[PDB]
RNA sequence: CUAAGAGUAC
């Protein structure tokens, strides 16, 4: 999850040479769907990541404390002093073909938590196994092969 | 195989509308005073201005021949002679509608894989466009 | 970097979670329901430390 | 830990983020289960 | 846990080939040959230079799921054109075309001087 | 499991990694997300209960619910965007990419369309490669607001014996809606054609989406000095007449509506004028959003977001509301310590003016987070409630 | 905890520049931006791996080793 | 703080001025020979105050002195704040981003979130993944989750180095690319 | 006769070249195979002997795995999986062993320079880990308190990039083409104008720019990439060109093989 | 800056938080 | 309520779900322990006396 | 093993 509250799972993993690449090499750690963008409005999503990218070109850090006079101009035009599209955006180039997608791709880092809900402590299945004592009944809960 | 339809028309209006890629255009024809056209054109792939005379032909198949789709499209070989080469711009459609817009002039709905068109005029002339298959041909 | 505030109970840190209450000595009224009897209803929740 | 150590519980409109809690505590800062608005972060 | 083994990507498994072919039914003179333990890299670079010949009438890849590295193509072509050929006239042009290009790299690389 | 149709007969696939797998039109009936649910699995022991499972809860006979007569399932997520960008008339794929796209269609009958565009280069229109997916006999005419028999706004939709004739591809006529493909599809040909057509459209449109590519960023919620200068002008003139509306009340010339007194038909005049204010203001921001933005893309196929998504995120957030009033004085006579007593100002009051591409203000950013609280706490009552009077 | 080996996407490795790091923020009183130019982090994703890093292996060894020989 | 009448300059102004912020500021870097001036020295001669949800309600707070202390082309990409057209002010907020909590101080630019978004992420902080304690190796707990190579943000809050967060970050900076590449 | 190269700047460990009358399909394999098709030496089994540290053992064999290795004849070596011997032997890895001790009052630091080749290389050029910092010292492997111990020893087979990215020789691979959109493979964002808002590429200057009132040219298709590699060091990056062009054509050559065959 | 009693900037707020955290600290309440 | 309108049941497996645009409709994906978990008997035919033959 | 409690996921 982001530090924006877009929780979500690995859907899958791809190596460094199916992911779409910028022009210079750069392969996205991470790729999110857009459609949690409208619907659920992290704007500071994408703020953080675009003054991210401004942090790491220009080695400073981002101040990215909540009431600060610090817009979104500002990040967009240091970004453009830096060589980069203004608003985030790189052209990138498919996997697969290596042909460029006729979308730019809004792109750059971004903080993200690693939670402690992961698919090896929750996958549970039980065929057969210890039943309870009272109701002659499966046991409850992952922790004693419950039904 | 031969023209179902032929004519010359001139384009009075170009309509890019919410496109970069396809333009709507309006011809009224210069030799019958009641037939016109509207047409949707790839402008990328073949510029379109206004006051451009267009030469608009439509027929039920691209070979020289007589007719003896059903077959699968193939890319043309080199040397293969199709009515294509006497045109510019050549696309492929079904009709869809054939209106009855008055007592004398009826109009004809093709759809060029969404590109739509719609032909009308007095029936003595499109009379030959029928519920099938027609590619239209177009020359400047 | 630890902070303390925290008792070590048979080797587990067990912190006290700050209860909420309503405060003491204070006079507070509260209009009541229209079936009820009484209209309005002031109350001390009296206490000396 | 520090929001654990900082964490008030309130026994059971309790629930709602009243005016008085601006800068005592979170305004967002709660459980989304039941305890939505009972526990408080200070 | 259920994850699988990196190796299982580019490594031939027990009992299968690295090449299977089936006739379609679907339109005459038409293969579909499934090419195991293989990727986007091999079947973007096959599907285009079995395209730029000029009696392949159908020719495309894909690869059915990103799990499992393997991917279906179909050629279909000319009468008289069998498709195994065209994939063989296919391999053979990708081949020359990269050992021209690392002989033109090599020789490229030899002229310069502030390596 | 609120419905019979949250709970569906599925065919087993093996998979070698840790997690259901679950087709994404599926999910609609389950109202499952991926962002950490958990979904149950029954495997029936005998031969009876595995027929019955099959014959009558499979998931292609589940497509049209009796709950609405219409079909519970449809195309959605980034495949209905797809979808949306696939059928527009710009939209011409050249020789390679439609043999991809033919090929990735599993019931192919393995014939190339004749190109929509021959000379002189072979195109082939998105609305002709899609028209493959959709199975041969299905006839749909659908007509949008404003649409004739030509489509100079390419809406509507006209789908005759399986080819579109016209119409741009969203979520009115591949969604789960009444009358739409699926609903037509599955009442003329059945339920198993209807799975197929699922696969076959979410294949061919994942494949052009993957090929294509879809973002979004911030630059997508950005509108230009001239709509801004706008929006700025709106927000003020909402403001102004809700100070007059202020001075009316104040210097009682203000009447009661007949039904309510003075301090109820005051708020809601202001809640009235605050929300076509922001209604306004979002309507200038969409309006101004070109048609390759993003957000208005995903809006307009109806995969995602609204309106209201972009007035917030552009425009101005709004009118918080509490209890459905405005935000309320939790201490004496003023919402917070930093405004004067009595103040009915809109910014007193809870407005929220600015977007969140601009941010929020200390206060303004205090009233939000009471809005979100409550919308919360009215999730988990109403969740509840609903349970209790379901069981 | 100690400068990761390689940057996550791309690659470069940028273990080896830590203490160059350190040695050109101290002794060349070089702001961050330019000695990350200095060491060759032209990419923003190897200048946010040297960057961000924080060195909490000084922080462990500084409590006494369990097992001292 | 407090804000007293200030004759000299003629307008509300807070008590604190810049010759206690220079005190402060030597005496920190002092602990990172002048006499120490801690917080207590700024409660003892009348800087700063202790104000309750009691007392609140008889005060009037200025949010941010640079902007309502003094008396009255601009950025348009600046958003929208009043001036409240009144001088009456009796306290001022030290700072507004000192409304948050310790979680919810992570959060970089939650007034450009949704709040339900930044109450999501304050309960998904504490289940975030980091370095609890310096000390791990030596303490014996039922569950430990380590990051390999924590990072301190990209984008970071002045809050934030108060927590210690820079110091035992709960996360990494990852390259997010917001695309529908493959449907997965 | 084929696919023209001339390479731009040629630099130890980054080439930057142009790849001319070759098809865009040609050039995003070549970049995939050079990516991750290209086998290299790496440290692949960790045996801990001690470990007196304060990081994991595991933790220390992920920062061992992915020290870079040189690897110019990898092509001498063979897998371990198609090895004759029962676990590792000298025909297919090489065995290093890392030994240090915190014998010093303040911190020590374990770089790579300390791991050193047990088994004989056989007079190959592989097993050495690669140098670049002018301090010498490679990368910082541990640190180490005063009395702190670490004892341990790697196999090291030869790995591509797929099997894992500790494998990896090409780091990041600028891949470009068209940098005017003469094609029109993009549709360029835009606010106010996409050619003031989208910055121009540095290899706009080797392509004339579009006149503004030529039609376009349906007919051009994809050549001309700009393609900048850059090398970890495991092998030269002309070398890593050159290796993934070989592997692209084996791999085309075993299809041949396969289809001949059966 | 030089001049002793002018006002202070929203930047030097900041510094008072720092001295309040150095003398109470997170956990202040507790341990009180 | 707790043990005979509903009661916990056997043959049951529950875990996180991920989307998968290359499954069909009416196809659900197992991972591979969940399925060598679950088990379903199948009576022993002629018709099928090979493949479960096999299996054991 | 049972019971109680706390925290948590959707
Ligand atoms: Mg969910
Ligand atoms: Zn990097
Ligand atoms: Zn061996």
């Amino acid at each position: 999850a982001s530090r924006h509250g877009q929780k979500g799972t690995i859907g899958i993993t791809y190596r460094r040479e199916d992911m779409p690449f910028t022009a210079e090499g750069i392969v996205p750690d991470l790729i999110i769907n857009p459609h949690a963008i409208p619907s659920r409005m992290t704007v500071a999503h994408l703020i953080e990541c675009l003054l991210s990218k401004v942090a790491a070109l220009s080695g400073n850090e981002g101040d990215a404390s909540p009431f600060t006079d610090i817009t979104v101009e500002g990040i967009s035009k240091l970004l453009r002093e830096h060589g980069y599209q203004s608003r985030g955006f790189e052209v990138m180039y498919n996997g697969h073909t290596g042909k460029k997608l006729m979308a730019q791709i809004f792109f750059g880092p971004t903080y993200y938590q690693r939670l402690r809900h992961m698919v090896d402590d929750k996958i549970h299945a039980r065929a057969r196994g210890p039943m309870q004592v009272l109701t002659r009944q499966p046991v409850e809960g992952r922790s004693r092969d419950g039904g | 195989s031969n023209t179902l339809f032929d004519d010359i028309f001139q384009v009075s209006e170009v309509d890019p509308g919410r496109y970069n890629k396809v333009c709507r255009i309006e011809a009224a024809s210069t030799t019958q005073d009641q037939c016109k056209l509207t047409l949707d054109i790839n402008v990328e792939l073949f510029p379109v201005a206004a006051q451009d005379s267009l030469t608009v032909t439509i027929a039920s198949s691209l070979n020289l021949e007589d007719t003896p789709a059903t077959r699968s499209w193939r890319p043309p070989q080199a040397g293969d002679r199709s009515l294509a080469d006497d045109y510019d711009y050549v696309m492929y459609g079904t009709a869809y509608k054939f209106e009855e817009v008055s007592k004398d002039l009826i109009a004809v709905y093709y759809s060029f894989g969404g590109l739509l068109m719609r032909l009308e005029g007095n029936y003595r002339n499109l009379n030959n466009l029928k519920q099938e298959n027609a590619y239209l041909l177009i020359r400047r | 970097f630890d902070m303390g505030g925290y008792f070590i109970i048979n080797g587990s840190e067990k912190v006290l979670i700050a209860q909420e209450r309503s405060a003491g000595n204070i006079v507070q009224v509260f209009k009541k329901a229209a079936p009820s009897p009484i209209s309005h209803v002031a109350e001390i929740r009296s206490a000396l430390e | 830990t520090l929001s654990h150590l900082r964490r008030t519980n309130t026994p059971i409109k309790p629930r709602q983020l009243h005016n008085t809690h601006w800068g005592l505590v979170c305004p967002a800062e709660t459980p989304e289960g039941q305890a939505c608005g009972l526990v408080k972060n200070l | 846990m259920n994850a699988p083994d990196r190796f299982e990507l580019f490594l031939l498994g027990e009992g299968e080939s690295k090449l299977k072919i089936d006739p379609d039914t679907k339109a005459p003179n038409a293969v579909v040959i499934t090419f195991e333990k293989e990727d986007h890299t091999l079947g973007n670079l096959i599907r285009a230079e079995l395209l730029n010949d000029r009696k392949v009438l159908f020719a495309a890849y894909k690869v059915e799921h990103p799990f499992f590295a393997r991917f279906k193509l179909r050629i279909q072509t000319t009468e008289g054109y069998d498709p195994k050929d065209a994939l063989k006239n296919a391999c053979n042009s990708i081949i020359n075309k990269l050992g021209a290009l690392k002989t033109n790299f090599e020789t490229e690389w030899n002229l310069q001087t502030l390596a | 499991s609120l419905h019979k149709m949250s709970m569906m007969a599925h065919r087993v696939k093996v998979i070698p990694y840790s997690t259901f797998r679950l087709n994404l039109s599926v999910t609609s009936p389950y109202n499952a997300d991926f962002d950490g649910d958990e979904m149950n699995l029954h495997v029936p022991q005998s031969e009876e209960t595995r027929a019955e499972l099959s014959q009558l809860c499979a998931v292609p006979l589940q497509i049209v619910s009796p709950q609405s007569n219409k079909p519970c399932m449809g195309i959605v997520q980034d495949t209905l965007c797809g979808i949306r960008k696939l059928t527009l008339r710009d939209t011409f794929i050249e020789l390679d990419q439609v043999l991809n796209m033919l090929y990735w269609v599993p019931d192919w009958d393995g014939v190339i369309p004749t190109p929509a565009i021959i000379k002189p280069k072979p195109l082939w229109s998105g609305k002709q490669i899609l028209s493959v997916a959709i199975p041969n006999g299905i006839h749909l005419q659908r007509f949008d607001e404003g649409t004739t028999l030509l489509s100079p706004k390419d809406n509507g939709m006209l789908i005759i014996d399986g080819q579109i004739i016209f119409g741009v591809v969203e979520k009115k006529t591949v969604g789960s809606s009444n009358g739409g493909l699926i609903h037509v599809v599955t009442r003329e040909k059945g339920p198993q054609v209807c799975a197929k057509l699922f696969g076959n459209i979410q294949k061919v449109v994942n494949f052009w989406l993957l090929h294509n590519g879809f973002s979004t960023g911030i630059g997508d919620t950005i509108a230009d000095g001239p709509t801004m200068r706008e929006i700025t002008e709106t927000i003020a003139e909402a403001k102004k007449k809700v100070l007059d509306v202020t001075k009316e009340a104040q210097a009682n010339l203000l009447t009661a509506k007949h039904g309510m007194t003075l301090r109820e038909s005051f708020e809601d005049n202001v809640v009235r004028f605050l929300n076509e204010a922001r209604d306004k203001a979002g309507r200038l921001a969409e309006v101004n959003l070109k048609d390759l933005n993003n957000v208005k893309q995903m809006v307009m196929a109806g995969s995602k977001g609204s309106f209201i998504n972009i007035a917030q995120m552009s425009a101005c957030v709004g009118q918080q509301s509490v209890e459905g009033k405005r935000i309320a004085f939790g201490f004496v006579d003023r919402t917070l310590p930093h405004f004067s007593k009595d103040d009915y100002s809109p910014e007193s009051k809870g407005f929220v003016e600015n977007s969140y591409l601009r941010g929020l203000t200390p206060q303004e950013f205090f009233f939000h987070a009471m809005g979100g609280r409550e919308g919360l706490i009215d999730t988990a009552v109403k969740t509840a409630e609903t349970g209790y009077i379901q069981r | 905890m100690i400068v990761p080996v390689r940057c996550f996407s791309c690659g470069k490795v940028v273990g080896d520049k830590w203490e160059s790091y350190l040695n050109l923020l101290q002794e060349d009183e070089l702001d961050e931006g330019t000695a990350l130019s200095r060491l060759g982090l032209k990419r923003y994703c190897c200048r946010r791996m040297i960057l961000t890093h924080v060195d909490l292996i000084e922080k462990f060894l500084r409590y006494n080793p369990l097992e001292k020989r | 703080f407090i804000v007293e009448d200030d004759e000299s300059l003629g307008h509300k102004e807070l008590k604190v001025r810049k010759g206690h912020i220079a005190k402060l500021m030597a005496t920190e870097y002092q602990d990172i020979d002048v006499e120490e001036y801690t917080w207590s020295s700024l409660l003892n001669e009348g800087l700063v105050e202790y104000i309750d949800a009691e007392e609140e309600e008889s005060i009037l707070i200025a949010m941010q002195p640079e902007d309502l202390e003094p008396a009255e082309d601009v950025d348009p990409a600046k958003r929208i704040r009043v001036s409240h057209h009144a001088t009456t002010f009796t306290h001022c907020e030290i700072h507004p981003s000192m409304i948050l909590g310790v979680a919810a101080s992570i959060i970089p630019f939650p007034d450009h979130n949704q709040s339900p978004r930044n109450t999501y992420q304050s309960a998904m902080g504490k289940q975030a993944m980091g370095v609890f304690l310096t000390n791990y190796n030596v303490r014996m707990d039922t569950m430990a989750n380590i990051l390999y190579y924590p990072q301190k943000p990209l984008g970071t809050t002045r809050a934030m180095e108060y927590l210690k967060f820079r110091e035992l970050p709960a996360g990494q900076n990852a390259i997010v690319a917001i695309a529908c590449y493959s449907g997965y | 006769e084929g696919p023209q190269v001339k390479i731009r700047e040629a630099s130890k460990d980054n080439v930057d070249f142009i790849l001319s009358n070759v098809d865009l399909a040609m050039a995003n394999s070549l970049r995939r195979v050079m990516i991750a098709e290209i086998p290299t030496l790496a440290i692949d089994s960790v045996e801990v002997e001690t470990n007196t540290t304060v990081l994991a053992d595991e933790f220390i064999a992920h920062r061992l795995g992915l020290i870079p290795l040189q690897s110019m004849d990898i092509e001498q070596l063979e897998y371990s999986r198609d090895c004759f011997c029962e676990d590792h032997c000298d025909k297919c890895s090489v065995v290093l062993t890392l030994q240090a001790f915190g014998e010093s009052e303040s911190t020590t630091n374990v770089y790579s320079k300390d791991l050193v080749i047990v088994s004989n290389l056989m007079g190959r050029n592989i097993g050495h880990p690669i140098i670049q910092d002018k301090e010498g010292n490679g990368v910082l492997i541990c640190k180490l308190r005063k009395g702190q111990e670490l004892k341990l020893t790697c196999v090291a087979k030869k790995g591509i990039a797929k099997e894992h990215a500790k494998w990896g020789p090409a780091a990041a691979i600028e891949f470009e083409y068209d940098p005017w959109n003469k094609l029109k493979h993009t549709d360029y964002w835009y606010e106010q104008d996409s050619a003031k808002e989208w910055p121009q590429s540095k290899n706009c200057e080797y392509e004339d720019p579009p006149n503004e009132g030529d039609p376009f040219d349906y007919k051009a298709q994809a050549d001309t990439f700009y393609m900048n590699v850059e090398s970890v060091g495991s092998i030269p990056v002309d070398q890593v060109v050159v290796r993934g062009i070989d592997t692209l054509q084996k791999k085309v050559a075993s299809i041949l093989l396969a289809l001949t065959q059966m | 800056f030089e001049d002793e009693s002018a006002p202070i900037t929203a930047e030097d707020s900041w510094a008072v938080i720092s001295a309040f955290f150095r003398e109470k600290g997170l956990v202040s309440q507790q341990l009180d | 309520r707790g043990n005979l309108m509903g009661k916990r049941v056997d043959f049951s497996a529950r875990t996180v779900i991920s989307g998968d645009p290359n499954l069909e409709l009416d196809q659900v994906g197992v991972p591979k322990s969940i399925a060598k978990t679950l088990t379903y008997p199948e009576v022993v035919t002629p018709y099928n006396i090979d493949r479960l033959t096999q299996l054991v």
